[PDB]
DNA sequence: TTTTTTTTTAAAAT
DNA sequence: ATTTTAAAAAAAATAATTATAAATTAAAAAT
DNA sequence: ATTTTTAATTTATAATTATT
């Protein structure tokens, strides 16, 4: 299969915010998020403060560094693909504590900074 | 009403008659319940904010709902329950149905005044009092205990008489009511505060009279010239006297005629037509009915018409009472156990006592 | 509706289409070390491969606006150098031992997207410091590692990594298993001896 | 004053670890003839006859008919801080609250004294008649305990039959039926592993069997146990010491419906 | 009479109180803490103490207080109304929110019903005393046996005596007055409710809040959704709300012990079935082990 | 039909006490070439082999393939009634989903009999491979069961691997990371105690602890066991018990 | 290096069994003699040493002092690993932050290599004095942890008194009273029957019955015991072994208005 | 037209 | 100091709902 | 074989509204 992808959505999308839940939930679709997660946000003694399902939530917006955009894509012998939005603000959530340098997705975070060193191209001597 | 304090006398004179069981206790036993004054109790106790608990025909629900689960808690344990109804009053109730209409009228003239006065929990104690038995209630609570199949039975004179009438023939091991004059009556063993709830959590008091005569040192008719003493519903009281000079009264003179020939008339007098006499008579020798005349047995509830009645006339839900009536069936499955003092006479042997 | 995607990449893919009107495409070749199927992007706009990779951990979700997203699924869309997969398909080519030009080198039928490797200028500049003609050469591949290992050296000094197994010369250990995620087994396992 | 001392110690211990479980508060009841404890317990179901005759005590004596009513549990646990050799000598007296236990080393090194109050009892004197049963069975206590002790766990209620050939234990529940036939074992002649059956009418009654684990705790008083059984009469499980006096438990049998 | 701090805040825990008067900042005065939210799968969860000089406890016991179990709500409002316009009568409560006793019991830690009562117990006596109000009596009929409850006070709490016992609303006046407080400030913070999120075609009537109610089962029912279950209204560790949590909405499970119970995983269905699973290292270096880097594999 | 009387099961008692804490409701594999048992636990991590052939009993009826439902807790304390020299009869009904134990008196004094009430269970059988193991170790089983317990002291991690100078029970836990050293082979000829130990490729992986100690419960079965590692397999634990009968049990290891 | 090889460790696995129970967190210390302990418990009621004597000992090389921050519960679940004739070896560093045991076996076959992990501890060794005892008695360990055993279950309270003629054990509890006679039986000539009672003056003190239930726990290693006390100090329960060291184990008196 | 318990503050006499 | 008529008055269940426990419950574990 | 020495079970208090 070869899946073409679309060059008229990178320019076209909105900016937004996004938050990542600590665990996995068995639905994948429409969900009304922005009705509860966002309006729930309290801006507490240690960052922002909120419940989904009686745990709490701990979390801060991790500091996306430029040269690096989010895109937020759809799925779609040749084949097309399609996006949908575009962001550079994520917010981590922890469950009632902040993961800080222990989080494995703030580490994640310097693997750019290592894919723009380990795949350099090396000068010609 | 009733006999004041006979319960307090035996907490404060003579404790060795108390026995402070549990309900499980009782496993495989069979006991005679006064009903009408239970279903005061489930008309006074299930209330919901001051309104009676009814259907959507204003048909009075409550009763039929809290003695079916009172036969459930009961039965569920393992007691087989035998029910008497009070029917018509005796003659000496003259002086007690005249207090009992002016406390009906006063109450009724209160909850006027107090629907006028807009609050509402007066409107609730008022209420509680003011509600009483008809031959409604008791017409369908027989109908409720055909419907199970535990036998009922109709009290000519006094439902707790009825109760020692079949206790006084070993038909019955007790009798279960709040009442205390069934001890005078003639039945040995009471039961006190057994129309407690399952969730309250309330011991059972115990009353036998061996106990009773064995500490009061006394026979049945210098008891019940003791509790005519304390006071009784038929007739009055003596202005001035207590209970435990009245102990000290009938363990001097044992009987009401030498109390009163050997008391002060120029301080105690009696009240006019006084009948201790024919009350001492009633009390030893009420109407009863024949307990060898009734055949007891505790059949398998029919649950077909027993559903069909109490959902279409009643309205209940159908999950709890076919739980209820699976849970009678299934208990009088397996509640089959059976006593050992039945096998034996009866003697009471103390131990050095000092 | 259908299942849904983040990525993170850079803003040089925003203007990479002013000349042609698709031209970037999202394709499946073969993986540098293990030799399956993985996600990669490539352009000839700017022309830069692109690797893509996932944040496939347990027990993470993605809050999509007005919507959800299961499987905490944060895609790394990173530039990556060809070489890798142009010496996988050298390695297989050198196994008859001849010289052999660029149209029948990468070749699959599995990955019916080999096309793509040889419009690449520099193609050669990169195979100068590894190996027309064209064979393999194992020594050369071993001389362009320590250009590669000592870069991220240096580069990792930078990144500040606790590179200690307790959980320069703990780098170079550590620098082995990076470059061995995209060499295979066969190419890394001899570097104990060229780290001396 | 009532003083009385036993050769063989530990019978005492053995019978009173056997009715702590089941019996909490009983009478002490001092006879001419030897101690009678004719006891029924706190819910109805049970009745032990502890005849304990004065020929088996070592030096028994009475002043009169004493009665100690005797809180049986914290008794019956400093009854157990004697040894299994150790020698058990009573001392009491009239007007008094303390009953007292005279423990002594069997080579007496160590002799010792405690006593307890005695909690004034009134227990109900429920006379046990003599009468014909239709199924007297001598059996195995070690036999009988092992046959109660594992047929607790398969349900609540034995039903006992019986027959020529042996006995019936069969025990129900909700994990199917346990019917348990012992052999009538008048082959051997063996003292301790011999059940004889009486043969005079073949009775079924049921019984219980947590309260049958409360009763058959004491298999080393008697290796054999009288089990007498009749027509709807209570059951009598006899732990007969051969010269201290026979010890009898009682049960009433499930009504049926 | 204070509401306005519940209405501009109500996820953490909310002070709604009344001033200390003057004759309660000489005298050792008496305390009473009571319980309502304890109770229900809704509303919130009310610790009150009321206050009285004393002398003044003969004129509590004959202000008709200690029979407040059997009531009804509008009457609850007059006596309510009675109790608040002498100044000897002051009542003070920190309510806590569904949302402070559901993090508080599903964090790493199980915490507990009756140790979050006792901590804001103790709490509450804390800020009692540091607001100027001296007792020497302190009376709650908290849940449970109270011996080792007096222990804990009274070693948390030496100054003080701490008096605790079962079923004392019926038999001490400021027990049953904190018992009515929070009675009438729990129907008070539901009857009057405003939430915290965003809603359509809502409904602030959805009934008395004990999870066996009809019109609360109804509300429960109606008001369930997938992704997020309920609102920061409603209790979410609790038999009825975990059914239809299990029941109506998607698997959710968590980090820790969330109904998984992993240690060590490689299951034996994944050892049979398949027969050899590759066991290539796909996280090659420890790298990706550490900070969770895998390989793309499909879209 | 059923007519399985055994001389003594003993053996019977000691594989439904090992049994009893581990599965609650399982599967008996009845087959005319003996008896077999092939359940999975309660969260799919040890499978039970009890490949028991039918050579020592006095006779085997097998009418057709009957698919056992037991549960295996409650009639564990059924056949905790029996003796430990007692004799055992094993009854069931051709069409009827009810098990009927038979107990024997040693000198015939008493016939006991268990009427107990059976549903049917899922039934579902797996198959077995069968590898050259990489360290296949001779050791007897009660000293494997004292240095089970001794690792359940330490913590909940314990890693098991051979080398040259032997065995290895390595448990590490917050007390501390400690060691069981055996030897490689042993020198004594009374068989209760000896250890051998036969070796193809040294490697260590680590176990759980709570599954360990449900195995050894199997301590008065036989008195050696032999055990057979080999990595990204479960493992085989063969307690042989003399010719009638042996038992297997399987344990994959954990995650690193 | 520290290291501590014992042929039969039984009284090291026997002590280090029963103390798991007095003290929670017990440092030791290394001395030339051997092992040194001062630990107070948690109520700080109670007192513990523990001394053994380096002479049997077979690899006991002492080079500096160290205060061994012990947790005793690690000791129980450490030495609950040894058998019946498992042969114990300790190995420690000069500044090592754990402590590894070797238990080997008597036919060379299973070796016990565990390390234990030290917790770092405040240490305080209280001012004891050593003196002569107003009565010394040498009786049985067994049977005086039986006695006590027994009469500890009788009450909460325990009187202690000796004489010549006897020794009073006397407990009088809330259920009743109880008294232990001994006789001086020293015509009897064993190991640890021979009781030799030396006194000088009859005094007269109150202990705690609980806490000298776990004093007992440590019988079996020592089966005898010296008991030793005088007026207003605490009570010194010695269960000295013959080769191996001893254990005196302290106990304040209460006080009685 | 059909049942009476419980404290308690209470005035009041042996 | 107690003893107590009398006035008044409180005053009365009960399966369902749940969280939180409490002696009970087989069972290791050691005599 | 008992009697510990625990843990993981089965029914226990304290609440509430309705149960109709």
């Amino acid at each position: 299969h070869r899946v073409h992808l679309r060059s008229a959505t990178l320019r076209d999308a909105v900016p937004a915010t996004l938050h990542l839940l600590p665990c996995e939930v068995a639905v994948d679709g429409p969900a009304p998020v922005g009705r509860f997660f966002t309006p729930a946000i309290r801006q507490g003694p240690e960052g922002l403060e909120v419940s989904f399902r009686g745990r709490c939530l701990r979390g801060e917006e991790v500091a996306v560094p430029p040269g690096l955009v989010g895109y937020v894509m759809v799925t779609e012998f040749d084949r097309f693909i399609g996006a949908t939005a575009n962001f550079s603000r994520f917010t981590l959530w922890g469950l009632e504590t902040i993961p800080g340098p222990d989080a494995k997705v703030r580490g994640a975070l310097t693997w750019p900074s290592l894919a723009a060193a380990i795949h350099a191209q090396v000068p010609e001597d | 009403m009733g006999i004041q304090g006979l319960a307090k006398l035996i907490a404060d004179v003579a404790p060795s008659a108390i026995r402070e069981n549990d309900i499980k206790s009782y496993f495989g036993r069979k006991v005679a319940i006064d009903a009408s004054m239970s279903i005061y109790q489930f008309l006074i106790a299930v209330r919901q904010g001051g309104d009676v608990l009814q259907n959507e025909e204003g048909e009075t629900t409550s009763h039929l709902m809290g003695m079916f689960y009172r036969t459930i808690r009961m039965m569920e344990n393992g007691i087989k329950p035998v029910y008497v109804f009070d029917g018509k009053p005796p003659q000496l109730k003259s002086g007690e149905l005249a207090k009992r209409s002016e406390r009906r009228a006063e109450a009724e003239k209160q909850l006027q005044q107090a629907q006028a006065a807009g609050a509402e929990q007066e409107v609730e104690k008022f209420t509680k009092r003011l509600v009483k038995v008809t031959k409604q209630h008791n017409d369908e609570c027989k109908h409720l205990l055909s419907l199970m199949g535990i036998p009922y039975l109709d009290a000519p004179s006094e439902a707790e008489a009825s109760c020692a009438a079949l206790v006084k023939a070993g038909k019955v091991y007790a009798a279960a009511t709040e009442d205390m004059d069934c001890l005078t009556f003639g039945s040995p063993v009471l039961m006190r505060h057994l129309t407690a709830s399952e969730a309250k959590k309330l011991p059972i008091q115990e009353f036998h009279l061996s106990r009773i005569l064995q500490e009061l040192g006394l026979n049945q008719e210098q008891f019940v010239d003791l509790c005519i003493l304390l006071g009784s519903d038929y007739c009055e009281s003596i202005r001035g006297i207590g209970p435990k000079r009245a102990v000290d009264l009938i363990q001097k003179h044992k009987s009401i005629e030498e109390i009163v020939r050997r008391l002060d008339p120029n301080k105690y007098p009696v009240p006019e037509n006084w009948l201790h006499k024919e009350a001492h008579q009633l009390f030893l020798e009420p109407e009863v009915l024949d307990p060898e005349s009734v055949e007891l047995k505790w059949s398998e509830p029919n649950e077909e018409e027993l559903i069909k009645f109490m959902c279409g006339e009643k309205q209940f839900s159908e999950e709890r009472i076919r739980s209820g009536v699976k849970r009678l069936s299934k208990s009088r499955q397996g509640s089959t156990q059976g006593r050992l003092d039945d096998f034996f006479k009866v003697t009471g042997s103390l131990s050095s006592a000092k | 509706g259908a299942r849904q995607h983040v990525f993170l990449v850079s803003e040089y893919l925003k203007d990479a289409s002013k000349k042609m009107k698709n031209g970037l495409m999202f394709v499946k070749l073969v993986n540098p070390c293990s030799g399956e199927g993985a996600i990669y992007l490539f352009n000839m706009c700017l022309q830069q491969l692109f690797e893509v990779k996932v944040f496939k951990e347990k027990h993470h979700s993605w809050f999509i606006n007005q919507s959800v997203q299961s499987g905490g699924l944060l895609h790394f869309a990173t530039p990556v150098d060809p070489l890798f997969l142009l010496l996988h398909y050298l390695i297989k080519a050198d196994k008859e031992g001849k010289f052999q030009p660029l149209d029948q080198v990468v070749v699959d039928n599995v990955f019916p997207n080999c096309i793509l490797l040889l419009k690449l200028p520099g193609l050669e500049k990169l195979l100068h410091h590894v190996t027309k003609y064209y064979k393999y050469s194992k020594e050369k591949t071993l001389k362009w590692l320590e250009k590669k290992v000592n870069q991220t050296v240096a580069a990792l000094k930078t990144n500040n990594v606790n590179v200690s197994s307790r959980v320069e010369e703990d780098y170079i250990r550590y620098a082995h298993g990076l470059i061995s995620d995209y060499i295979p087994k066969e190419l890394s396992d001899d570097l104990s001896k060229y780290l001396k | 004053m009532f003083e009385a001392r036993l050769v063989q110690g530990s019978i005492l211990k053995k019978v009173l670890e056997a009715l702590k479980d089941l019996i909490n508060e009983a009478c002490w009841d001092i006879s001419s003839s030897g101690v009678n404890l004719q006891s029924m317990d706190s819910s109805h179901v049970s009745l032990v006859q502890l005849t304990l005759r004065s020929e088996g005590f070592d030096t028994y004596r009475c002043d009169r008919n004493l009665a100690m009513g005797v809180n049986l549990t914290s008794m019956s646990k400093i009854l157990k801080c004697a040894g299994n050799e150790d020698i058990i000598t009573l001392r009491a007296e009239d007007n008094a609250d303390t009953l007292a236990l005279v423990f002594e080393a069997p080579n007496q090194e160590k002799v010792s004294d405690y006593e307890m109050k005695l909690m004034d009892l009134d227990v109900e004197q429920l006379g046990i008649p003599e009468q014909e049963y239709s199924c007297v069975v001598k059996m195995p206590s070690g036999e009988f305990a092992r046959i109660c002790r594992d047929l607790s766990h398969i349900g609540d209620a034995v039903v006992i039959s019986c027959a020529k050939d042996g006995v019936k234990f069969s025990a129900s529940g909700e994990l199917g039926n346990g019917n348990i036939k012992l052999s009538q074992t008048s082959n051997v002649d063996k003292e301790e592993e011999a059940v004889t059956i009486e043969m005079n009418e073949p009775v079924q009654l049921t019984f219980a069997l947590r309260y049958l684990n409360f009763f058959t705790k004491a298999t080393p008083l008697s290796s054999t146990v009288t089990l007498s059984m009749s027509a709807d009469v209570p059951l009598v499980v006899e732990y007969k010491i051969a010269d201290m006096g026979h010890l009898k438990y009682y049960l009433a049998p499930k009504i049926e419906d | 009479m204070d509401l306005s701090e519940l209405e501009r805040d109500n996820t953490g825990r909310c002070r709604l109180s009344s001033p200390v008067p003057a004759v309660c900042r000489k005298e050792p005065c008496v305390l009473g803490v009571d319980e309502a939210g304890r109770g229900p799968v809704l509303g919130p969860m009310v610790y009150a103490i009321c206050y009285c000089p004393l002398p003044r406890l003969a004129d509590l016991e004959a202000l008709k207080v200690a029979d407040s179990k059997t009531l009804l709500e509008s009457e609850r409002e007059r006596l309510f109304a009675k109790m608040e316009d002498t100044d000897f009568v002051g009542w003070a409560l920190d309510v806590l929110s569904p949302n402070l006793i559901s993090t508080s019991m599903l964090g790493r830690v199980k915490y507990n019903l009756n140790s979050l009562s006792h901590d804001t117990a103790t709490g509450l006596i804390q800020y009692a005393l540091d607001q100027g109000v001296n007792v020497t009596q302190v009376f709650v009929d908290t849940v449970g046996m109270p011996e080792t409850y007096q222990a804990r006070l009274q070693q948390s709490f030496p100054g003080i005596e701490v008096t605790v016992k079962a079923k004392a609303d019926a038999l001490y006046p400021v027990v049953s007055a904190a018992s009515i407080c929070a009675k009438v400030a729990r129907d008070q913070a539901v009857k009057k409710w405003q939430f915290v999120e965003k809603l359509q075609d809502l409904d602030t009537d959805y009934g008395s809040g004990y999870p066996n109610d009809p019109k609360t089962k109804a509300w429960l029912k109606e008001h369930v959704e997938p992704v997020f279950g309920f609102p920061q209204f409603v209790r979410f560790s609790w038999r009825t709300a975990q059914t239809i949590l299990e029941k109506e909405a998607e698997d959710v499970i968590w980090e820790d012990s969330a109904s998984e119970n992993q240690e060590g995983l490689r299951k034996i269905t994944s050892y049979f079935l398949n027969e050899g699973s590759q066991a290539r290292p796909r996280s090659s270096h420890r790298y990706f082990l550490e900070r969770g880097l895998e390989s793309a594999t499909s879209l």
